[PDB]
């Protein structure tokens, strides 16, 4: 299955960078605020045990801490693109998580 | 609370997990990512890479492909599995699949 | 009036010829269908050189990426806009400042937050936008201190006056960094149109309209975006300026407004802004409401340099160029993430 995951993730990856053309076509330099003004996450990750059978194996589990993530409408108040793109990247890292575990 | 994630990558990747919400400061004011850009050395990525497979705060670490070929060896020294390392395609550079570390651990699949 | 079409061609004349005819430098939309037909970034380098454009990617890398001619492209207008800027006299240099400022802004909101959270100003000013460039001192080696940055600033940085509004550092520590910016903007807008309005001749007919709308276009956004966040309706209220069209009574609307519908309900109210809001479909596959917007802005702009006598030419030459630079770019992104059926998502400037 790790394959087909693999394989996954490059569509999603790509749809959510295309995603970030279209933040940046509206906004113009909104990653330099991104970059800089960092404090505490919204996303964070759990160890879980999964026992599948005699062996037992670290599985990672999505937690979604809930802090909340920056506002930002400074630059062309670019929100709406800003707002479609932290969506597509938040169902990117959630793929990543399970994909992460399935490493294992 | 458990675990982040760290991120290396470019600036556009990077940006796009930090709005996904992934990515925070230590208490120590240390950030779990690293911003790789045109001038910066091999000794930086793999100083940066190494530190989080030091630190226990981190876990899964996120990295462009085309890092994955620029500190290759550090990716296949270590074998644990704290350290799960994923690699992505950048923006322009295209859809990872050969020289996948873990498709490499296993020698059975197409 | 009798004002313009005669003193003004004394000093600005030079410049009125010059703008224009860099003007005529823009890609037409015949080049913009050009440079489609490319699917290659080299073969896109190519292309442009066909126009105005071209020969400023040579001696780069030989492998061309969108970063690469993104900062390019800005580095192009910037040195065009310098260049008008120092050859010009005090009655029309003074309208270029209000521009500057626009960047100015943007460029402190960044020294403040890294100031805030102990990073160098030497880090900093690499990524500060062109023209912002405080050749002044005092801002530069603060020691990463905000009582020093707030100091050099209302003292040596044209933008003390602006800062009249956030002030005491208090503000600087206990604001969103947003919040901030968002009002120190709305201070500009409010000098600048001021200003506008004293010039007035042609320029402030030419001039205001377009100024009206950022404020218009603003207070709708504004709204829109806020609904999601937590932010106090009077405290949104503040952000809204009052140089536009909404300004006798409608902001009180979008203050009180909880949802998307009761924008639209203002809007209503002005066909000029409700055939937008119309026009933007927003559907899983079309334009949305910042779109519609751009396509408006571009023909305030253009309407701009139908008076031959007034410095709103200069002002629409930037934002058109910067326009001009936003399309180019999307093309050469288009083309390196190979999504064809998305390139005709520029905006056209004629």
């Amino acid at each position: 299955k790790i394959i087909e995951t693999k394989m996954l993730m490059g569509e999603v990856m790509r749809e959510a960078a295309f995603s970030l053309a279209e933040a940046k076509f509206t906004a113009g330099d909104f990653s330099t605020t991104v970059i800089q003004n960092v404090n505490k996450a919204q996303v964070k990750i759990r160890a879980k045990k999964d026992n599948v059978a005699g062996v037992t194996l670290p599985v990672f589990e999505h937690y979604h801490e809930g802090t909340d993530s920056y506002e930002l409408t400074g630059l062309a108040r670019g929100g709406e693109q800003l707002a479609k793109l932290k969506r597509n990247y938040a169902k990117a890292v959630e793929l990543l998580v399970e994909l992460a575990s399935l490493q294992t | 609370r458990g675990k982040l994630i760290a991120v290396i990558g470019d600036e556009d990747t990077v940006t796009g997990f930090l709005l996904g919400g992934i990515g925070e400061l230590n208490k120590n004011r240390h950030p779990n990512f690293l911003v790789v850009e045109k001038d910066t050395t091999i000794n930086e990525i793999e100083d940066t890479f190494r530190q989080f497979l030091n630190r226990d705060d981190i876990g899964i670490i996120l990295i462009n492909q085309y890092i994955a070929e620029m500190v290759r060896h550090a990716l296949d020294a270590h074998q644990r599995s704290i350290p799960a390392v994923l690699e992505i395609p950048s923006k322009e550079h295209p859809y990872d699949a050969a020289k996948d570390s873990i498709l490499r651990r296993a020698k059975g699949m197409f | 009036s009798f004002f313009p079409e005669l003193y003004f061609n004394v000093d600005n004349g030079y410049l009125e010829g010059l703008v224009r005819g860099l003007k005529a430098g823009v890609l037409s939309q015949a080049d913009y269908l050009n440079l489609v037909q490319c699917e290659t970034l080299e073969d896109l380098k190519l292309h442009l050189q066909s126009t105005d454009y071209g020969n400023f990617l040579a001696n780069e890398a030989s492998p061309l990426t969108v970063s690469v001619i993104d900062d390019k492209l800005k580095e192009k207008m910037v040195v065009e806009f310098r260049h008008m800027r120092n050859h010009a006299y005090e009655p029309l240099a003074s309208f270029l400042d209000f521009i500057t400022y626009s960047y100015m802004i943007d460029n402190v909101i960044l020294l403040i937050t890294g100031t805030l959270h102990q990073r160098s100003i030497a880090e900093l000013v690499p990524k500060c936008h062109p023209l912002g460039s405080f050749e002044q001192m005092e801002a530069v080696n603060i020691a990463q201190t905000p009582a020093e940055l707030y100091n050099a600033i209302l003292v040596d940085t044209p933008l003390a006056a602006f800062f009249q509004d956030c002030i005491s550092e208090q503000d600087l520590d206990e604001m969103n960094i947003e919040i901030i910016r968002n009002t120190l903007y709305k201070a500009y807008l409010e000098s600048f149109y001021k200003f506008c309005t004293l010039l007035g001749g042609t320029t402030a007919d030419a001039m205001c309209p377009i100024l009206e709308f950022e404020a218009d276009r603003r207070a709708f956004i504004i709204t829109i975006n806020s609904f999601g966040t937590e932010l106090s309706k009077e405290d949104r209220a503040k952000l809204f300026p009052h140089c536009g069209r909404l300004y006798p009574e409608g902001l009180a609307q979008l203050a009180r407004a909880d949802d998307y519908e009761q924008v639209k309900n203002v809007a209503d109210y002005y066909p000029e802004y409700k055939l937008l809001f119309e026009g933007a479909g927003s559907n899983p596959g079309d334009k949305t409401l910042e779109d519609r917007f751009f396509e408006h802005e571009v023909k305030l702009n253009k309407l701009a340099f139908l008076n031959q006598f007034h410095f709103g030419v200069f002002y629409a030459f930037v934002k058109l160029k910067e326009q001009e630079c936003r399309n180019i770019v999307w093309i050469a992104e288009c083309i390196a993430q190979r999504h064809r059926a998305k390139i005709d998502n520029y905006i056209p400037i004629f």
